[PDB]
């Protein structure tokens, strides 16, 4: 059929995927402040 | 209807389940991880502990924590936008709060989704007693994390939220409140340790006594979602520790459910024992011991050659573990053995 | 130093005979 | 429609590349002891 | 450290011991691919 | 009969003796049995210790002044270390006493029958004809009171410092432990707190589902417990109804509808962590102890900034600097 | 083999016991990684070898064994030629290709049955002759290099001996051992501390010269079941299966990894420390041997100097042997190596040598292994539990004698699954348990 | 010879990274088992001869 | 039990997912990394960084004393603190 892109299931698996990955970069970011 | 409608929509299916219960469960319970884990990632534990706590400023998985509020505040709630803070998401974030907030959300997490249990529970016909069983943590993270901390001194002393920071929650009380040796504590692992045996037996125990009832190498398949069938014999169970062990789990209703207990139980009893230790109640004590400890110079227990382990346990760490008391040992003072 | 370059086409060389089997056929 | 195990593998190296650089990163991090 | 008119090569000497664990790896990426 | 022990052949394979007992049988049921016989006595009864190097007795015996906790039997004294202290090679029956040679005997013997009973543990499943990946499962254990009574041993030389049997005792070679292993930071141990801590879980969670799904058969008055009969040909429990609630109280795919395979889950989390744990004893018993990042985070200046694992450390040379003290007669505790 | 009619895919390689082995080139497709492995890390390391620096400060778990076989070392445990180290792993990588590129081939496009082209010897379990002779050939194969390793000891270089007269230098065994008493007393020898029945080892005139007798009495064993079929009690007392064999066969690693773990971490012989760390014990007697000489050299008398405990701190007194150094040391006065012997006596460490005789190229070695200790924490910051970061090493010993405890550990666990699984085929119910036809629901009820 | 051999050596590299990647399709795609036969058969002798070259070639520069 | 919402394999197999997502997914992992390299988590968070974690001379720790004037005493810190 047809279901939306804006689910329930959605919303939650987002709130997470997002934050996640803006994380990882933060953090692959750190590997290298040395001094 | 009105209410119904909120009713109707949020109670049916949809995969992740979200209900009359979520409201408080998932709010909470995100913040709480978010809570956690901003703090491991950015916030930093300086100003409390003059100890890091951030990837950020270089700790590692095993380093990372989200510190625990100065000894200055105490027990205040230290809120985002109270007299302490002041809404300076910076300075908030400096004076710790995350701490209250994490514990504080997070205690709510477990209410709400202890509930969450009950209701998909009672919405699906069976019995709520899987959420009975979860009291087991609730008691447990209510006393460890509010109920002693608010026992003692500050939000301090209370559980780190680290990975070592939180070893430090365990020799910390080995060390001041020779835990280990607390009754309570004792069931706690009787409890635990008692109930993982439970599990792991009763796991392998049943697929051992499986019925082969498929095909060829893989027992995995060849059992039946659809009906109702003992996949393993409870007959063939009985008479093999009956004869291995001198004992037979003969019944179902009983053993799936005695597994219920020895957890859950222990749990209590160390909740409770914790307890204890809020208001310093500890079983460190043993005068009997002790004070022929006095004379006698010459005799010696493990109790106390243990106890002794402690004693230096203090000397060495509460001058560095409880920096706001800017402690002071002189070389001296510090317990050693001939040699080290 | 170049280390790195090197070690990441051997890394991407299993794969590849993974793909290269896809398109053409066999193994099955 | 792309097949599925080549999003797992591509995938899986991110997780393996990006947790590998976590580990030189305790080395030469601010983490290290230098 | 090899001999010196290696040079060129401590890049791969270097990640040449890798490639046994790679093995137990795509032993995987097969099994995936040929749905299990 | 053409011989008589061909009735002692079926006996010991007797299926159906009350109390199974194997081949392995008859060297488990008396190992043990010498093995408790000296032990209940030991605790009940018996002379200090000089266990560490020195000659300094330590006492562990009710009647020498012990309660249930402080009891324990001591270890052999690093005077014998490894050597073999068998009660011959003592001279006097109380030198056997004191050197602390009940200790090899407990717990060499139990340390033995104990695999037997893991031998006599897939025994019955052989006569008995069921799948027997069943005696893996006691593995788990008995690695550890093995890692815990003779690596660790062969590992620091000396039975010396093998986790003395008692209550109070274990404790010690815990702290202890941590000390010089810094084992509570150990991959390994987590690994085993791990699944411990879930089996315990798991453990009140299958046996939650079930009774929560239990099924019909009683009154108010009568005990619910009671609606089942040994030998039940259908299962008690309506798996269907439970996999129905667990699943959807979040994710409904993160849950189990194989029994077999929950069952089987249950099986191996607990037995695999507690192996982790069981080699992290035997890990660090050749001193790979756990990790160390003392002054590994520091600033510009190199001003040292402690990590919330110096805490550790700190409270960890607390420890450290008391135990045993009298005979460490050198600066490196390099034992 | 497709998926029905086999098992799952974690149990993948059970549907390779089917029928004829379709590769024989799985064993051998790894039986290159192994070699392979050689290649790599042979390479790697010497790939950062520094000839100076320890051999065992420097992660060298590979390179100190040709060491000990004499290749590249010569005078001290000091290397001269970065090139033998060089060969051998250069060889075995190449040569590893081969493996491979063979094992590779064997596992898809030969024989997916080479129980039908069977002929040579050829394929199935349960023929109770194929296996026989089988075995038979890596029978003579094993004990070939006993010899070969008597070669490289007697006829192409020697080894490298630490007791060897001068000191650890590479030398060429000339008189192996005769005596069957000695060579195999060894097995009869105690097998707790003061005598480990195969640990306990010297010299090599008693390794090389073991050697040859495992060489020939390995031989004659592939020599005699390549010839014969196994007897009546054998077949009554074992079960015969592809699986069942492995089960055996897998838990003599098991034992044997121990019998490693167990050796690597106790030896100085066969482990110069040279190459390896210094032994555990030997590093608690060498802190005790610095000391001896600290105060000894301060001005203290030593033998006569009572002790904190009462015991005495340089020197103590052991039950069967009269003198040895005291500390919690105790334990490892079983400790032997060149660096500690000169200064023995009749009655054990005497005190007019200890106080005299003690040279100085004994207080560098005895520092050293003070030391350089075995221990240190995954972290790789070697040193006690609880020491700063900074000096970090990690002994080969502590790296071997670990792993392959958990290893060998391991695999008494896969002797047991494996040996629980093929145990079951003997009866059939280890595909699991008849639902009309099991032997408990129709048995006299034990009570 | 000392600048000959290391584009010997480098051969041998690119001529087995390819060596690899070649048999593998190869055992699989049964199609040209009757033609890559040879692609495989091309290395092989220039692979083991470009080894052996190797040969000589290192007991000449170092 | 009877499931009906938006399948997965379908999306993280799908032709839409890896088109939106290549260029969104690294603009987090980006987002992140910019959020680190430009400084301002510190100032975000009140994280020092490594270069002022002390002062330059002191040895002391800056040690929030009283929870109700906590506020002044963190400058009063990061104050005379470079
Ligand atoms: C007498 C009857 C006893 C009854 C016991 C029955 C119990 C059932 C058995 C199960 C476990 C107990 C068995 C003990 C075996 C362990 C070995 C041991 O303890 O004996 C100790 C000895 C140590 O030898 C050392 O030998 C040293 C000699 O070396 C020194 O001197 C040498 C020259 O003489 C060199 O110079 C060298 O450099 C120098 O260091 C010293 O003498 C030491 O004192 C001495 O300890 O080890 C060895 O040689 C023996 C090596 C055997 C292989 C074992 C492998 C590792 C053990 C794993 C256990 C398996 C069980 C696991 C079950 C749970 C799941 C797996
Ligand atoms: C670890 C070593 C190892 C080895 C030697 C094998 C070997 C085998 N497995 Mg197997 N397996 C393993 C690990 C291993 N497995 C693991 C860890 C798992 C868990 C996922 C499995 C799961 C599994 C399943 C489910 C099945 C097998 C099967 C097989 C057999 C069929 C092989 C085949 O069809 O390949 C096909 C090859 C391809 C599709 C392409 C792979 C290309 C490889 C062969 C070349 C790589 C070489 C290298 C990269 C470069 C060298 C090139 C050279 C010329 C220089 C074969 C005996 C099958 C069986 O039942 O056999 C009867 C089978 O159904 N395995
Ligand atoms: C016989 C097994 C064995 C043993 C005892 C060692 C031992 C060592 N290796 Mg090593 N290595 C091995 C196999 C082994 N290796 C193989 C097969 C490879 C090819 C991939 C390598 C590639 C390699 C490299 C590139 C380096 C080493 C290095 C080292 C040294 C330091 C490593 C360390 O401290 O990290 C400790 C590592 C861990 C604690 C890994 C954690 C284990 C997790 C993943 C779970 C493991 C569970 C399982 C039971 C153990 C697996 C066994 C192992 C083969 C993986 C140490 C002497 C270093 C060195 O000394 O340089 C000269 C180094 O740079 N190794
Ligand atoms: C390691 C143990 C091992 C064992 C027991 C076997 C056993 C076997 N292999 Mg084999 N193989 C191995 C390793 C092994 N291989 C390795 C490491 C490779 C990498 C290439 C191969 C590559 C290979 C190929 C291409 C073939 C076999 C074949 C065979 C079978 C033929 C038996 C025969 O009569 O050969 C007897 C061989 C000798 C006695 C060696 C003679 C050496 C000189 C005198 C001439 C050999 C040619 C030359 C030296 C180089 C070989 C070129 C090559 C085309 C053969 C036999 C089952 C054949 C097969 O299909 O079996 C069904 C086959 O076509 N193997
Ligand atoms: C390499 C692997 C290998 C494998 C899997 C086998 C397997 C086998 N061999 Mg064998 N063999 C091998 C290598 C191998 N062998 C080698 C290298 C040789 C060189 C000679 C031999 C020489 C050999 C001979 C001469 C014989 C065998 C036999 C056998 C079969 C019976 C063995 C048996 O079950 O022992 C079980 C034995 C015991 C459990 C002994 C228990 C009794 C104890 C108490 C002995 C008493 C100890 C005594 C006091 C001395 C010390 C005791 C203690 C203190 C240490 C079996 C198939 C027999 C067979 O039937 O055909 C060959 C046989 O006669 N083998
Ligand atoms: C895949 C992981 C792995 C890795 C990287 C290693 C690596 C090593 N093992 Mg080893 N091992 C492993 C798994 C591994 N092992 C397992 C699963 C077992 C069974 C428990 C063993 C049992 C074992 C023993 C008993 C010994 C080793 C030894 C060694 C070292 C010398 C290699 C060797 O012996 O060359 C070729 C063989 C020799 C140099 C000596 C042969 C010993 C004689 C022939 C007895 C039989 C050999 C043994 C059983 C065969 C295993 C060889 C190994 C390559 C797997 C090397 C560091 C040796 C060591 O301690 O360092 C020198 C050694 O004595 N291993
Ligand atoms: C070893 C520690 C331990 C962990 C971490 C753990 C984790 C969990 N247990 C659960 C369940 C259970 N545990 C149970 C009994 C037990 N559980 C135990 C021990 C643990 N249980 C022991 C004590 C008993 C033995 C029986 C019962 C049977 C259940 C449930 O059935 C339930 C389940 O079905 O799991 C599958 C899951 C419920 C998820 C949830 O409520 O989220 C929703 C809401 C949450 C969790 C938000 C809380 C936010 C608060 C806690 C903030 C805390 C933030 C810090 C603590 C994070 C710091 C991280 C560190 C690195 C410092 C999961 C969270
Ligand atoms: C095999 C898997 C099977 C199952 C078991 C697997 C067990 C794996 C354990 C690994 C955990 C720790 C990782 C190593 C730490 C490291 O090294 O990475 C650090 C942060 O880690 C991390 O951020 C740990 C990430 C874990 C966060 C999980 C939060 C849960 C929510 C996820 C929701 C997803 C939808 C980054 O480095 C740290 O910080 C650096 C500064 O940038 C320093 O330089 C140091 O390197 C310091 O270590
Ligand atoms: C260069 C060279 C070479 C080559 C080689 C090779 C052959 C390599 C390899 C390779 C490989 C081949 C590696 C590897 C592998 C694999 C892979 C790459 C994989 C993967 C991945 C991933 C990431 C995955 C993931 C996953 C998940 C997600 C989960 C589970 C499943 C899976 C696994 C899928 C050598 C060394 C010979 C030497 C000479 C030259
Ligand atoms: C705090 C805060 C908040 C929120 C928050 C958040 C948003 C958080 C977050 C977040 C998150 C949510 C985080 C996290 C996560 C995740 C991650 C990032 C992860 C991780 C990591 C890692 C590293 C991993 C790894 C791994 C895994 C995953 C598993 C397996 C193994 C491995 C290794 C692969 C609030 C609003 C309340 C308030 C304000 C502030
Ligand atoms: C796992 C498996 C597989 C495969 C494979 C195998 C298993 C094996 C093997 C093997 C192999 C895969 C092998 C091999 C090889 C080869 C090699 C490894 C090579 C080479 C060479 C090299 C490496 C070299 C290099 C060089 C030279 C030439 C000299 C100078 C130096 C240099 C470095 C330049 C699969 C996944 C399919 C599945 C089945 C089983
Ligand atoms: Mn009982 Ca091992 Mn710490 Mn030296 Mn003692
Ligand atoms: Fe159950």
């Amino acid at each position: 059929v047809s279901y939306p892109i804006f689910t329930v299931r959605w919303v939650a698996v987002h709130t997470l995927a997002v934050p996640t990955i803006f994380f990882l970069g933060a953090i692959a970011a750190m590997q290298f402040i040395q001094r | 209807g009105w209410f119904d409608i909120l009713d109707d929509w949020l109670k049916r299916d949809r995969f992740v389940f979200v209900g009359w219960s979520g409201i408080l469960l998932f709010p909470c319970a995100y913040l709480a991880l978010g809570g956690w884990l901003t703090g491991t990632t950015f916030v930093t534990s300086w100003y409390t502990h003059g100890l890091a706590s951030s990837y950020l400023e270089g700790c590692n998985f095993l380093t990372v924590a989200v510190s625990t509020p100065a000894n200055s505040m105490g027990h205040s709630l230290l809120l985002l936008w109270g007299p302490e803070a002041q809404g300076d998401f910076t300075r908030w974030c400096q004076l710790g709060g995350l701490w209250t907030f994490i514990a504080l959300h997070g205690a709510f997490g477990l209410i709400g989704f202890m509930l969450r249990q009950f209701e998909i529970a009672r919405l699906v016909g069976v019995r709520p007693y899987n959420a009975i069983a979860f009291s087991a943590p609730i008691a447990v993270f209510v006393s460890v994390f509010l109920i002693y901390p608010l026992g003692q001194s500050s939000w301090f002393f209370a559980p780190s939220f680290g990975v070592a920071a939180i070893f430090r929650f365990l020799l910390f009380f080995q060390g001041f409140h020779n835990w280990t040796l607390n009754p309570f504590h004792m069931m706690g692992v009787a409890g635990v340790l008692g109930g993982a045996l439970l599990c792991a037996i009763h796991g392998a125990t049943v697929e051992n006594t499986l019925f082969q009832d498929g095909e060829g190498a893989s027992t995995f398949r060849a059992f039946n979602p659809t009906q109702a069938e003992e996949t393993y014999s409870m007959v063939t169970a009985n008479r093999f520790w009956s004869q291995i062990f001198g004992i037979a789990f003969s019944n179902k209703r009983w053993l799936h459910f005695f597994m219920l207990f020895v957890p859950v139980t222990g749990l209590w009893m160390s909740a409770i024992g914790v307890v204890g230790l809020a208001l310093n109640l500890r079983s460190y004590d043993f005068i009997s011991q002790e004070i022929r400890a006095a004379e006698d110079p010459e005799f010696e227990t493990f109790y106390t050659k243990n106890l002794l382990l402690n004693e230096g346990i203090r000397a060495w760490m509460a001058p560095q573990d409880q920096p706001h008391e800017n402690f002071v040992f002189p070389e001296e003072v510090l317990p050693r053995g001939n040699a080290l | 130093i170049a280390q790195l370059t090197m070690i990441a086409m051997i890394g991407i060389a299993g794969p590849m005979i993974i793909f290269l089997l896809a398109v053409r056929r066999g193994n099955l | 429609r792309i097949p599925l195990w080549i999003v797992a593998t591509v995938a899986g190296m991110g997780v393996i590349v990006i947790v590998g650089l976590f580990f030189y990163g305790a080395y030469a991090g601010l983490g290290s002891s230098l | 450290k090899l001999p010196e008119a290696y040079a060129i090569f401590d890049p791969l000497v270097d990640v040449l011991p890798v490639i046994p664990v790679l093995f137990f790896a795509l032993a995987f990426v097969v099994q995936a691919a040929v749905g299990f | 009969s053409a011989n008589l022990w061909e009735r002692f052949c079926n006996w010991v394979t007797s299926t159906d003796n009350r109390l199974y007992v194997g081949w392995f049988g008859v060297i488990m049921i008396p190992t043990l049995l010498a093995a408790t016989i000296c032990f209940v006595i030991a605790f009940i009864a018996a002379p200090p210790v000089d266990i560490d190097g020195i000659r300094e007795p330590v006492s562990g015996s009710l009647l020498y002044g012990n309660n249930i906790i402080t009891g324990a039997v001591v270890p052999s004294s690093n005077a014998i270390g490894l050597h073999f202290y068998p009660i011959w090679e003592a001279a006097s029956l109380d030198e056997w006493l004191y050197n602390g040679g009940p200790y090899q005997l407990i717990i060499f013997h139990f340390l033995l029958g104990a695999s037997c009973y893991m031998g006599r543990q897939w025994e019955l499943s052989y006569r008995l004809g069921m799948r027997p990946w069943i005696c893996v499962a006691y593995s788990a254990p008995l690695a550890s009171a093995f890692a815990v009574f003779l690596i660790y041993p062969i590992g620091q030389g000396s039975f010396s410092d093998g986790m003395p049997l008692g209550i109070s005792g274990t404790f010690n070679f815990m702290i202890v432990f941590q000390a010089e292993h810094n084992i509570l930071m150990h991959p390994f141990h987590q690994l085993g707190v791990a699944g411990v801590f879930g089996g315990a879980l798991f453990c009140a969670m299958h046996g939650s589902l079930v009774t929560s799904s239990l099924i019909r058969e009683t009154t108010e008055t009568e005990s619910a417990n009671y609606g089942y009969k040994f030998g039940q040909e259908e299962e008690t429990y309506n798996i269907v109804a439970a996999h129905g609630y667990f699943g959807r109280l979040i994710f409904q795919y993160a849950s189990f509808n194989n029994s077999r395979s929950l069952h089987f889950f249950l099986a191996a989390w607990r037995v695999v962590g507690v192996w982790f744990a069981a080699l992290g004893i035997s890990t660090m018993a050749f001193n790979l102890n756990g990790f160390n990042f003392n002054h590994s985070v520091i600033d510009a200046k190199g001003n040292v900034i402690n990590t919330w694992a110096d805490i550790i450390n700190r409270a960890n040379l607390g420890m450290e600097v008391m135990h045993e003290r009298n005979a460490h007669n050198f600066p490196l505790d390099l034992a | 083999d497709q998926e029905s009619s086999g098992f799952a895919w974690w149990a993948g390689n059970a549907r390779l016991i089917n029928l004829s082995g379709k590769l024989l080139g799985a064993h051998v497709a790894h039986a290159g990684l192994i070699v392979f492995w050689a290649g790599a890390m042979t390479l790697f390391e010497l790939a950062h070898f520094i000839p100076e620096k320890p051999m065992y400060e420097q992660g060298l778990i590979l390179i100190p064994h040709i060491a000990t076989l004499g290749w590249g070392v010569g005078p001290g445990g000091e290397v001269v030629d970065t090139f033998p180290f060089f060969v051998v792993g250069v060889v075995h990588l190449i040569s590893s290709a081969v493996l491979g590129f063979g094992g590779v081939y064997h596992a898809i496009r030969g024989p997916e049955t080479l129980e039908e082209y069977s002929s040579f010897f050829g394929y199935d379990w349960k023929d109770k002759n194929k296996m026989t002779t089988i075995l038979g050939f890596h029978l003579i194969v094993l004990g070939i290099g006993a010899l070969l390793l008597v070669a490289k000891a007697m006829f192409f270089g020697g080894l490298y001996d630490t007791w060897a007269p001068g000191g650890g230098d590479v030398r060429v065994i000339t008189n192996p051992t005769l005596d069957p008493r000695v060579i195999f007393g060894y097995l009869l020898k105690s097998p707790f501390g003061g005598e480990g029945w195969i640990v306990s080892v010297n010299n090599l005139e008693d390794v090389v010269g073991g050697h040859i007798w495992i060489g020939l009495i390995c031989i004659a064993g592939g020599i005699w079941h390549i010839l014969t079929t196994p007897f009546g009690w054998a077949r009554r007392a074992f079960i015969w299966s592809g699986e069942a064999y492995l089960s055996y066969s897998l838990g003599a690693l098991s034992m044997m990894g121990f019998i490693a773990t167990c050796f690597v971490w106790f030896n100085n012989t066969v482990y110069p420390s040279e190459f390896y760390g210094p032994t555990g014990p030997e590093a608690s007697q060498a802190q005790a041997m610095t000391f001896l000489i600290r105060d000894q050299k301060l001005g203290a008398n030593v033998g006569s100097a009572q002790g904190p405990t009462g015991l005495g701190k340089y020197l103590m007194r052991s039950p069967t042997g009269e003198i040895i150094f005291g500390g919690e040391t105790m334990r490892f006065w079983d400790f032997r190596g060149p660096w500690l012997e000169p200064l023995r006596g009749p009655n054990g460490l005497d005190l007019n040598k200890i106080k005299n005789d003690i040279q100085p190229w004994q207080e560098r070695r005895a520092a050293e292994y003070m030391t350089h200790a075995p221990l240190g924490s995954l972290n790789s910051v070697g040193g006690v539990a609880t020491e700063i970061n900074s000096v970090n090493f990690v002994s080969p010993r502590s790296w071997l004698a670990t792993s392959h405890f958990v290893l060998a550990f391991f695999f008494l666990v896969g002797h047991l699954w494996h040996a629980g699984r093929a145990r079951a085929a003997a009866a059939g119910f280890e595909k699991g348990i008849d639902r009309e036809s099991e032997p408990v629901l129709s048995m006299p009820s034990l009570d | 010879m000392t600048i000959l051999f290391q584009l010997a050596l480098a051969a041998l590299v690119i001529l087995s990274f390819v060596m690899v990647i070649g048999v593998p399709v190869a055992y699989a795609s049964p199609q040209d088992w009757d033609r890559s036969k040879q692609l495989i058969f091309l290395g092989s002798g220039l692979w083991i001869a470009l080894v052996l070259v190797v040969g000589v070639l290192n007991f000449f520069v170092v | 039990g009877t499931t009906g919402e938006r399948p997965f394999s379908d999306i993280i197999t799908s032709v839409r997912y890896w088109v939106i997502h290549s260029i969104t997914i690294p603009a987090l992992f980006i987002a992140g990394w910019l959020f680190v390299s430009t400084g301002l988590a510190y100032d975000v968070f009140g994280t020092p960084r490594p270069d002022s974690y002390y002062a330059q001379e002191q040895r002391s720790i800056p040690l929030v004393t009283d929870r109700f004037e906590a506020k002044q005493q963190v400058e009063t810190f990061l104050e005379q603190l470079k």
